[PDB]
């Protein structure tokens, strides 16, 4: 009674099904679906950066990709972006516990990225 | 005996009265004639034959009046006249039976998903 | 220049006046007002007035019409130079050509509040 | 009755409530509308979010207005100084720890913290601590998480709870701690999963392929109706320009009440790949761009040099009633009769409406105490009536199921599978009779999967039977419904769009058509659309259907035309332009208004007006946008007018009464272009 | 003709106690006691000439708008010799949707007052062309934005839209951008009127709360 | 340059102090560097190498902006 239904035998288009976009690891699970609006897909751009910059030019997250983590003691962090608190953004608290330099937590606002080895571990 | 005074052809006789100097002031002496210009301004006046308001009647003799005082101080040129007047008049008279069988609707199908607007 | 005195210069009304940069990016009351004061705007209650400032030309005047909303309902502008202006036909009397560009000139008139 | 109303006073004003009614609902009827954050119409009464505080002469506390009851001369106050007093300071405790996020967060502009903060709460702020941090959770591909942004007002708990039937969520921890979530990671498999991000009153829960896209002052919203089923849910879409952003529910209580599936709800991005945009003839090099005075020459050149006995005509899901009418009135005039329908039983009768149409209604089904399911699975055909049928299960109406056993997130009684327990529940030989006999307002509901089947005119007779016997019908109530799951096969069987009888006949000893005609369709059958024959295509995504197709004329989607659609309840509902048409596409009725004009033979009507007013003169209900009428009911005489077509194609008592819904995410061209099921789909599938 | 200088010394005054008691308080009253039949009803709200006081808003029928100007500008308590303004406002949902708006200012006594007449399209209002000489041009200027007609004036115009200029541009079923546009034609050698079209169609941004209490 | 002077080959951390703006400049203030700092050079406007949209003929590759994919067989 009540028999398991096969998702694996549910067929999907192949040129549906080989355009999702996607994330890498960033601030989501790496693979899940990425957020897209109808803009470049006259002249067939799947990409976030190649619909506003043209060239090859260093984008804006090849720059954020190459700042390290940053050690920080304790289980919230306070992210401003500046030093000085009325330069930057609005006062973002990032948790920090369950993370390490190899997954750290990354602020909404910068993209600058923090890990403590406080929580335990 | 005639509706809310006659009001409609006595500004249709003012109207006839200005339209000589109309023409010359305007140079549209080899364009069109008076005889075709009167039956144009006829044709103005008969969109608007079952009006039931005497208010109504009022309020459009004095905007009539108010285009005609604009054409006679040369606010509106001749090519004014052209693309507002007698050529709306001519497309009205001149599609009239045309050439080929197509309905008004094929026509309009063919030549965008909407309807036009304006002139 | 000598009675300028120290205190604030904006009204301390959150609802109505945007918080300033520093608070805005550090207290949550302040963000939302920020938020909500530069996309809808404060809601100014339900009403009519006339009010008039002796401009540099005379009495300039807004006649507001509210009926509730975040936009004017009617915003008509009185101007003093349209009225200055009416007065050529009957100033202009008895003077001859070189003096209506005087005329003019004396009335002050700028054709951008004459011309809304 | 005693005073079954009962007066209170709300301001020193008299109101009359019904009894049982809260405080919050006499302040409603006395037209003050109470803030709050965790009550909700659908939901059961929490009392947590302590927004709803009035005051209540005798009491020295707040009163929470959304829990407590309205007694006999009340007198409630909701603007005294310790109301305000109130207000402010819960909306203070409210946004101590709030993330600073409104820039980045979805909600802003349609937020009810931001709106609530602004006109009950106070313009500043005391608090300078560090506030609660917390990670996101991960919730499969439709419901995104930025978990900093709650405020524990349990609306997502008590819909998985009680509406989804789920019951997936939870509140883990104590204290200021408290989270919301599943404890391991899991994925939110509900199908009606996308309403729980309108049910969050903040952006803890936005949708995730809307993420980042749009902000909601920016929209124009049209209010439309629902095609991706039979159910016709009302909808509001949202556009900027010529691109639709997102689509939303909106109130019908006879219809959806506020809920939406979330096929109906994602399948938009498909109106964004695989568009037709061009009309196309196919040449020696293959399918090439011409005019549409060319397109219109070869499709009618076709239609003429063909005899009117090779020419079929197929419907799609998704047309209107208009298209509909124009195609079979044009294949009509030219001497055809074989007209067929993609959701099947094209041959079906369609005399009294009352026999493929609900006769109770959706919201008239709420009056029933036991209902009977026959070979339906109702949470994949219609899963916002399924949210219906589990909300009468909530309140006592016990369910029984004659088909395949399937997961309807309730309990109910498996009487059996196939038409042999129809005829041993008929007969006598299940309880289950007795049960339907002693009911005061049983239900029989057969779905879609029935009238599909080759014999289903005995099962139908079989149905009758059990239907006379168990009081089903009777006076003062109609048990009898018949539901299904394709938009346009209402209309189809209300204007007669059915093949005729010399059609059937050359079908039957094997008769093939040379020329095509394919109103949107994309999923017909291999026996009607025939290798080597003239296919001419009407619709607006490119599919299997324009693949093969010698002519292409791009048409209208839902979202780009207001046709009519008639849902399973025989109610007329209609579309709306939210978007205008696409690139060089037309409205669908005015193709074939043209062609009729190119073939030789015009249609009389030459406005929408005049087409509407042809289906009208068809059958005079159409003209009632809006409305239902109650269908006649003819007893038994029906059942004895087709008794011939019982005799002819016996009864097959082994084949189970199934559901033909294989796919629930892929129904039509729409959803099979859509990247997002497609996701819905790898997403279960990546779960084992 | 008043407000001579008179006073050479500095005045650190406004008004007298008895004279602006007067009008800040009893001339509604006055008003209609005086002459109830020019009166149809009243408010008295905001005042107009200063942020510390109230000032009354008269309603009045087309019929007796000149009796009662001519009244409130020569009797010896109500010296209203300013016409500031003339106006209208359009309510669509109305039966008579224009509200003609009179704004007037008393030197004598450093007084304002708002007078209105509401019309519909088509009922002709009598001018203030006698009364008051600036009248003449603000009433060109409501013809010509609104479409209302002023009878016996001298000669009633538009004087601020274009010269074909067809419509009322202050109503509000009139289009922000209208129904045509303008351009150069090097074919024709003129500037001509066209059909409107826009590179860039303007967005229209709903910002208003579903909780917001204000709106009525 | 004697020949072709234009105020557009001023660098920013001379604009300041040469428009009264500031009395800041490299030889009594240590500005911050950007990484991705653009040094000032002569506008471009008159010749063809000057800015243009993405949707100009001078382009690369010119845009066709619509927001939806055309089904090619
Ligand atoms: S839920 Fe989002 S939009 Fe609403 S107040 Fe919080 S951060 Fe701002
Ligand atoms: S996620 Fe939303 S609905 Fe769920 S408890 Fe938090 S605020 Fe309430
Ligand atoms: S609405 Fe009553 S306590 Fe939340």
């Amino acid at each position: 009674v009540v028999p398991t239904f096969d998702w694996k035998k549910v067929p999907v288009p192949s040129t549906t099904a080989k355009d999702i976009p996607v994330t890498v690891k960033g601030a989501t699970p790496a693979g899940d679906l990425r957020a897209t609006s109808g803009l470049g897909l006259g002249d067939g751009i799947k990409n976030h950066t190649d619909k506003w910059l043209d060239g090859d030019k260093k984008s804006p997250m090849e720059y954020i990709n190459e700042v390290a983590p940053i050690k920080v003691k304790g289980l919230v962090v306070a992210s401003y972006g500046s030093d000085d608190p009325a330069l930057g953004c609005p006062v973002e608290y990032i948790n920090l516990k369950g993370t390490s330099l190899e997954n750290p937590a990354v602020c909404k606002y910068t993209g600058n990225r923090y890990y403590s080895d406080d929580w335990k571990g | 005996k005639r509706l809310f005074g006659g009001a409609a052809r006595h500004f249709y006789f003012e109207i006839c009265r200005c339209l000589p100097f109309i023409q010359r002031l305007h140079k549209m002496e080899e364009m069109v004639s008076l005889k075709e210009l009167r039956a144009i301004v006829k044709e103005k006046f008969k969109e608007y034959k079952d009006v039931k308001d005497g208010r109504v009647v009022d309020l459009l003799i004095f905007k009539g009046r108010e285009e005609i005082e604009t054409y006679l101080l040369m606010h509106k040129q001749r090519h004014h006249v052209v693309t507002e007047v007698v050529e709306p008049y001519y497309a009205k008279q001149r599609a009239v039976k045309k050439v080929t069988t197509n309905s008004p609707f094929l026509d309009s199908f063919l030549s965008s998903g909407y309807a036009a607007i304006g002139v | 220049l000598n009675e300028m005195p120290d205190g604030l210069y904006k009204s301390p009304d959150g609802k109505v006046c945007p918080p300033s940069r520093s608070t805005m990016k550090q207290s949550m009351e302040a963000l939302i007002h920020h938020f909500k004061l530069y996309t809808e705007g404060f809601h100014v209650p339900a009403g009519e007035t006339y009010r008039a400032v002796e401009a540099p030309k005379g009495e300039f005047g807004v006649y507001l019409v509210s009926r509730g909303g975040n936009r004017p309902y009617r915003c008509k502008i009185r101007s003093p130079g349209y009225a200055h202006l009416q007065m050529t036909d009957v100033i202009s009397r008895g003077a001859m050509l070189a003096d209506v560009v005087t005329i003019i000139g004396t009335l002050d008139v700028v054709f951008g509040e004459i011309d809304r | 009755p005693p005073s079954d109303h009962l007066e209170v006073f709300v301001n020193e004003q008299p109101v009359k409530i019904p009894k049982g009614s809260s405080v919050l609902q006499a302040c409603d009827a006395a037209g003050i509308d109470i803030p709050r954050f965790c009550y909700h119409q659908r939901l059961s009464i929490a009392g947590n979010c302590r927004m709803c505080l009035v005051e209540v002469e005798k009491v020295p506390k707040p009163v929470a207005s959304c829990a407590m009851p309205a007694g006999p001369g009340m007198k409630i106050k909701t603007e005294t100084p310790m109301v305000k007093k109130a207000r402010e300071g819960v909306m203070e405790f409210l946004l101590i720890n709030h993330p600073l996020d409104c820039p980045i967060c979805d909600q802003g502009g349609e937020c009810d913290l931001q709106d609530q903060a602004m006109i009950f709460g106070s313009d500043r702020s005391r608090f300078v601590e560090a506030k609660r941090a917390v990670e996101d959770k991960n919730l499969g591909p439709l419901v995104k998480t930025v978990m900093t942004r709650c405020i524990q007002c349990t609306r997502c708990v008590r819909f998985a709870s009680e509406v989804a039937g789920t019951a997936e969520l939870g509140v883990t921890g104590r204290g200021r701690d408290s989270e919301i979530g599943t404890y391991v990671e899991k994925l939110m498999g509900s199908e009606l999963s996308g309403n729980v991000v309108d049910l969050c009153p903040v952006g803890a829960l936005t949708s995730k392929p809307y993420a980042f896209t749009a902000r909601s002052w920016e929209l124009k919203g049209t209010e439309s109706i629902d095609v991706s089923d039979g159910l016709g849910a009302n909808i509001r879409v949202d556009a900027r320009g010529t691109e639709v952003m997102r689509i939303l529910p909106r109130l019908n209580e006879a219809v959806n009440e506020e809920w939406l599936s979330d096929k109906g709800r994602y399948q938009y991005d498909g109106l964004k790949h695989q568009r037709l945009d061009k009309p196309m003839v196919k040449g020696p090099k293959g399918l090439q761009v011409a005019t549409w005075q060319d397109a219109l020459g070869a499709a009618a050149a076709a239609l003429t040099s063909a005899a009117p006995g090779e020419v079929r005509g197929i419907a799609g899901k998704l047309a209107d009633a208009e298209s509909m009418v124009a195609l079979m009135d044009l294949l009509r005039g030219l001497g055809a009769g074989d007209l067929a329908h993609e959701g099947g039983f094209s041959d079906m009768p369609a005399d009294v409406r009352s026999t493929y149409t609900a006769n109770t209604t959706v919201q008239g089904l709420e009056q029933s105490d036991l209902v009977l399911l026959v070979g339906t699975n109702p949470r994949w055909e219609s899963p916002v009536f399924n949210a219906r049928l589990r909300k009468m299960f909530l309140d006592g109406t016990q369910v029984g199921l004659v088909g395949a056993p399937v997961d309807l997130t309730y309990k109910y009684e498996h009487v059996g599978s196939d038409p042999a327990a129809l005829a041993a529940l008929a007969a006598g030989q299940h309880p289950f009779l007795e049960r339907l006999k002693k009911a005061a307002r049983p239900a029989v509901v057969v779905g879609p999967g029935v009238l599909r089947r080759a014999d289903r005119e005995a099962v139908m007779k079989a149905v009758h039977e059990l239907c006379g016997k168990a009081g089903v019908v009777k006076e003062g109530w109609n048990g009898f419904n018949v539901i299904h799951d394709t938009a346009s096969r209402v209309a189809a069987l209300d204007m007669g769009f059915g093949p005729s009888a010399a059609a059937r006949a050359r079908r039957a000893q094997g008769a093939q058509p040379k020329v095509v005609y394919l109103l949107g369709s994309d999923d017909y059958s291999e026996e009607d659309v025939p290798e080597g024959a003239f296919v001419i295509y009407q619709g607006h995504h490119g599919d299997r259907g324009a693949s093969r197709a010698n002519v292409v004329l791009p048409g209208a989607a839902y979202t780009e035309k207001s046709g009519l659609y008639v849902n399973f309840e025989g109610r007329v509902q209609q579309t709306r332009a939210a978007v205008p048409l696409v690139g060089d596409a037309r409205e669908d009725w005015a193709i074939l208004r043209a062609l009729s004009e190119v073939v030789g033979k015009r249609l009389p009507y030459d406005s929408h007006a005049a087409v509407r007013a042809r289906l009208a003169g068809i059958a005079p209900h159409f003209a009632n946008i809006d409305a239902v009428q109650t269908p006649v009911w003819l007893n038994g005489e029906y059942v004895k007018g087709v008794e011939a077509l019982a005799k002819a194609a016996p009864l097959q008592p082994s084949a189970p009464l199934t559901s033909t819904i294989s796919n629930f995410y892929m129904t039509d061209a729409i959803s099979r272009a859509s990247r997002t099921m497609a996701k819905c789909i790898q997403a279960r599938q990546q779960t084992k | 003709g008043y407000a001579y200088a008179r006073k050479t010394t500095d005045k650190d005054y406004i008004a007298s106690e008895h004279m602006q008691a007067f009008g800040n308080t009893q001339l509604t009253d006055y008003i209609i006691k005086t002459v109830p039949k020019f009166v149809k009803m009243a408010v008295t709200g905001p005042a107009q000439s200063s942020v510390l006081y109230q000032e009354p808003t008269i309603y009045t029928t087309p019929e007796s708008l000149v009796p009662l100007m001519v009244f409130l500008r020569d009797h010896t308590n109500t010296q209203f010799k300013c016409l500031l303004d003339v106006t209208a406002v359009d309510f669509p949902e109305r039966a008579a949707r224009f509200e003609v708006v009179y704004h007037l200012l008393s030197p004598r006594w450093n007084n304002r007052i708002r007078v209105k007449v509401c019309v519909d399209e088509v009922t002709a209002v009598p001018t203030l062309c006698k009364v008051f000489n600036t009248a003449n041009w603000f009433e060109r200027e409501t013809w010509d934005m609104f479409g209302v007609f002023f009878s016996g004036h001298p000669d009633l115009r538009r004087i601020l839209t274009d010269y074909g200029f067809t419509g009322h541009p202050l109503r509000k079923d009139f289009p922000m951008t209208g129904y045509q546009e303008v351009r150069y034609d090097y074919g024709k050698k003129r500037v001509v009127s066209e059909p409107l079209e826009l590179t860039q169609e303007f967005r229209y941004f709903d910002f208003n709360s579903p909780w917001e209490t204000l709106n009525r | 340059d004697k020949f072709d002077y234009n105020p557009t080959t001023i660098p920013p951390e001379w604009h300041g102090w040469l428009n009264y703006i500031n009395d800041y400049n490299p030889t009594n203030t240590q500005f911050k560097q950007p990484t991705y700092q653009i040094e000032a050079s002569m506008t471009k406007t008159g010749t063809q190498t000057c800015y243009n949209p993405k949707g100009s003929w001078f382009s690369a590759k010119p845009r066709n902006w619509r927001k939806y994919e055309s089904w090619t067989p």
